[PDB]
């Protein structure tokens, strides 16, 4: 039974610098990989970032990068990231997902996306 | 394993002169050799470190090579120059032998009986 | 924000075929054998179609095919369905250290 | 500057007064890590030219990598330990799960960094090479492309640089299997030793006489391999602390010293069994009997306390009198009547006995000096080459001033022929209650009779 | 002045246990680096109180207690007994300034 359930999000004020995480059950999950994907209403999908096991090599989109930042803990297994300086554009719903068999750190290696989620809806307004 | 030195003295700022330190140690080749100075009012501070033969001379950031540091092995006997003299300089001098660390460290143990050195006016 | 190229909306009979296509950069779609092709339904989560080109997941039916062509990928439906109006995207990992995207291409049935 | 040495003739032997010890007493770890890449397949269709030696060199790679994956003459009153005891112990700590994972977490981008451990141990990290940023960034976008071709060959040479280095590793773990001295400079370059010598917990001093001297304590430093897991392998340094630093160390030398008795086989002689280093750290001295321990590098000795003698602060009073009430002064007596000579840093000498030719020559006035009989001893600026028995030995030519005592012939103040030659382990007070007590058999036998 | 700091404005009746603390950077103590506490009773030389916080020297009592965790030292004396008035301190091996000793702290009883 493989499944990705997701914590956080809603109407976020301007600004307001928050943590999200991701919620897995069912598998392994320090064997392979996770990472995080948006989309947005009105337009299509946008990247956002990637993790591999343990806590290395984080990925970041090129529109994106400085804004956030990515980490995973082995406990718990959920994927937490941070987010900062929060824009009018932000306001789209967030995937984490699956990725990646073997013990890499090579994206190109890492762009399957066996299994999905839900997505958190994130509005931000005054 | 007790220590005596003088060299103590009321003398004008700038010039030089010469501390002695005479530990009558009976093996003196052997333990580490610092002196440090207590100015009254503020705290004691290290001076200046010399290691056996005298191959590893160090000072403290306040005396970049404004104190010459020296000893004799077979005339079991230390010196110290004071090139310049600043009205800082004023302090209660002590030398002191250290044993070797664990690790490398000069334990600072037993002490001289101090001489207090001069400088106002 | 750089994505790929796609149309905005497609529109077949049922029973027939599109060649949907995505076009980019030599660092890009282009070549190195990371073409992806994902289907999405509205509210509902993004599903592997078509992945390393050409190659289909567990689970999948076979009339998908895709393929690519200088700088451009495509996807191929045999015997199109009522349930496939759905938004479509084309994934590969660009030079620059980095999974870029398409605009959604709306696939739509009359 | 001012060596020397003191050859006594009552005893023939050479104590070479003035040097500094530099004594090590304590082990240092560190954890050194290189991060690496697992390699899929290469994905290349057809062969190409250029890309020959890019393919080779990560196959090459590969099989190190799965190699390294697959590879996991008072010595009798010396004593024996494990000289890999601290690293191997912070190897045995990595074993435990999930600790390397903080080591990988935490040196992220910091080139050296201190992590804490499960037992309390916190010694320091440290990265030697980013083989991520490299691989990730500068090969494979290049050698994944579709039907592959590399821009060019120059873009692999200073993969070279980055690859060739790991190679050494893995024929040096190889051949010596897991621990390895000296270190080599492909686990740590001259630079990142000076970088690493600043960052051990020592005194400056000690910093200052590592910088001065990085070859010897390379020489004496260890290496230790750990665990490999995560991709992420590593060694553990065991490179020298030094406690003492700069006190007085002297070599002794000894040499026969044997009656020239013209019957042949009946010359007992008792010659002084104290070979080697005594340096004094703190109150007592620490005797070394193997020299090769030791180092000696421009004034500079350099030994392991772990084979040492903490012996008491009285050996020089032994040393200057031979028969003084206060040191056993082990001494080995026999009847042997051998040529033999020995060299000290400022001088030579020779206790070549019987029918010997004896000769000390230069190369400036031909022969200079012949020893007829007795130990004798030349200076190093007196002479060049001296000639005994039937082999040539040359003398020490750095700077120093040695001096000659007039001593005695120790072995006409005993009985000419009592001494027993076969005994290995014998003092002064062993032998002289040896001599007592055969001479109170001998007159409990004239008494008798 | 210095890098070790302590706060000397501490003092207590006697019978009871008083606790010092001296506190460094990075570069002291913290780096490695052992913390020697001494005394400066007026008149005869100072003296080493207890040195690398655990062992102590030849004629001491218990009452000193020494210890240290990370950048941050400290000695307590159970049962403080009347005749303890002196200057008290701490030592360690800063790499800039190399032997650097703390202010010192007055301690008296009441």
């Amino acid at each position: 039974q493989v499944q990705l359930v997701e914590s956080g999000g809603g109407v976020v004020q301007p600004g307001t610098s928050l943590t999200l995480s991701c919620a897995a059950s069912g598998f392994t999950f320090r064997t392979y990989a996770f990472h995080w994907v948006r989309q947005a209403p009105g337009k299509g999908l946008e990247w956002l970032a990637l993790v591999t096991y343990d806590g290395t090599t984080q990925y970041y989109a090129d529109s994106v990068k400085g804004r956030l930042t990515i980490y995973r803990d082995n406990s718990k297994n959920t994927l937490f990231l941070h987010l900062n300086s929060l824009r009018r554009d932000d306001t789209a719903i967030y995937f984490c997902a699956r990725g990646g068999e073997g013990s890499f750190s090579w994206l190109g290696y890492l762009q399957y996306m066996d299994v999905w989620g839900q997505g958190t809806t994130v509005t931000v307004s005054s | 394993v007790q220590l005596v030195e003088s060299g103590g003295g009321l003398v004008k700022p700038g010039e030089s002169l010469r501390l002695s330190c005479a530990v009558s140690g009976s093996m003196f080749s052997s333990y580490v050799m610092h002196w440090v100075r207590q100015a009254p009012g503020k705290g004691l501070d290290w001076v200046s470190s010399i290691t056996g033969g005298g191959n590893y001379i160090s000072y403290a950031d306040s005396v970049k090579g404004r104190f010459i540091i020296s000893r004799d092995n077979g005339r079991n006997s230390l010196s110290l120059q004071m090139s310049s003299l600043r009205v800082d300089d004023t302090a209660v001098y002590y030398c002191v032998r250290g044993l070797s660390g664990v690790m490398g460290v000069t334990w600072f143990d037993s002490w001289g009986q101090g001489t207090l050195v001069t400088v106002s006016s | 924000q750089s994505a790929l190229t796609q149309p905005a909306s497609v529109s077949g009979s049922p029973g027939q075929s599109i060649t949907l296509s995505c076009t980019g950069t030599s660092s890009d779609i282009g070549d190195y054998d990371y073409v992806s092709w994902y289907q999405k339904y509205p509210d509902t989560a993004p599903k592997l179609v078509i992945y390393d080109v050409s190659e289909r997941p567990s689970g999948v039916s076979t009339r998908f095919s895709g393929s690519k062509s200088g700088n451009t990928a495509s996807l191929t439906i045999s015997g199109l369905q009522p349930e496939d109006e759905a938004d479509y995207y084309c994934n590969s990992y660009s030079s620059t250290n980095t999974l870029k995207f398409g605009g959604g291409t709306k696939l739509t049935v009359l | 500057q001012n060596i020397t040495e003191e050859f006594y003739q009552s005893t023939c032997s050479a104590v070479s007064k003035g040097y500094l010890s530099a004594l090590r007493t304590g082990w240092y770890t560190s954890v050194i890590t290189i991060e690496l890449s697992n390699i899929k397949e290469n994905k290349c269709n057809g062969t190409d030219a250029k890309v020959k030696l890019i393919k080779q060199e990560l196959d090459k790679y590969k099989n190190a990598v799965t190699e390294l994956q697959l590879l996991m003459f008072l010595g009798f009153l010396l004593g024996v330990g494990s000289a890999i005891a601290s690293g191997v112990a912070v190897c045995k700590v990595l074993h435990l799960e999930g600790e390397v994972n903080k080591i990988k977490s935490a040196l992220l981008s910091t080139n050296k960094a201190v992590v804490s451990l499960s037992n309390g141990v916190s010694v320091l990290t440290f990265k030697v090479l980013d083989l991520k940023n490299y691989i990730d960034k500068q090969l494979l976008p290049i050698l994944n492309k579709q039907s592959c071709s590399i821009s060019n060959i120059e873009t692999v040479i200073e993969f070279q640089q980055k690859n060739n280095r790991l190679l050494e590793i893995t024929r040096e773990f190889s051949v010596n299997a897991g621990v390895t001295t000296p270190v080599s400079t492909y686990m740590l370059t001259n630079s990142e030793l000076l970088s690493l010598i600043n960052d051990m917990p020592i005194t400056n001093d000690q910093k200052k006489l590592m910088s001065n001297n990085v070859q010897i304590v390379r020489q004496q430093s260890y290496s230790i391999m750990c665990i490999i897991k995560e991709e992420v392998l590593a060694y553990v340094v065991q490179l020298p602390l030094y406690g003492v630093i700069d006190t007085p160390c002297w070599k002794l030398h000894t040499s026969p010293l044997c009656t020239t008795n013209t019957k042949e086989g009946s010359n007992i002689c008792l010659t002084r069994t104290d070979r080697g280093w005594y340096c004094d750290n703190a109150g007592s001295v620490s005797f070394f009997p193997q020299a090769e321990t030791c180092k000696v590098q421009s004034n500079r000795v350099f030994c392991d306390t772990m084979n040492s003698l903490t012996l008491p602060s009285e050996v020089n009073l032994c040393n200057v009198d031979i028969f003084n009430p206060k040191y056993d002064c082990k001494i080995m007596t026999s009847k042997t009547d051998v040529s033999s000579s020995v060299i000290t840093s400022l001088g030579a000498i020779v206790s070549c006995y019987g029918k010997t030719k004896c000769t000390a020559s230069n190369k400036n006035r031909g022969i200079i000096k012949t020893f007829s009989n007795g130990c004798d001893y030349v200076s190093n600026k007196g002479v060049d080459t001296v000639s005994v028995g039937n082999t040539l030995y040359y003398v020490n030519k750095q700077e120093g001033k040695s001096l000659y005592v007039k001593g005695e012939p120790i072995i006409n103040f005993y009985d000419p022929l009592v001494f027993p030659s076969d005994e290995f382990d014998a003092s002064i007070s062993q032998v002289n209650e040896k001599i007592n007590q055969s001479l109170a058999f001998i007159r409990k036998s004239d008494e008798l009779l | 002045q210095s890098v070790l700091t302590q706060p000397p404005s501490v003092s207590g009746a006697p019978g009871q246990r008083v606790t010092i603390s001296c506190t460094g950077s990075s570069s002291n103590i913290g780096a490695g680096f052992d913390v020697h506490w001494y005394q400066h009773l007026p008149g005869k030389a100072p003296k080493v109180i207890i040195y690398e916080n655990s062992h102590r020297p030849s004629g001491v009592p218990d009452r000193f207690f020494g210890s240290k965790s990370g950048t941050s030292a400290s000695l307590s004396i159970s049962g403080l007994q009347p005749e303890d008035e002196a200057d008290y301190y701490c030592q360690s091996y800063d790499r800039g300034l190399d032997w650097v000793f703390g202010g010192g702290t007055k301690l008296t009883v009441l």
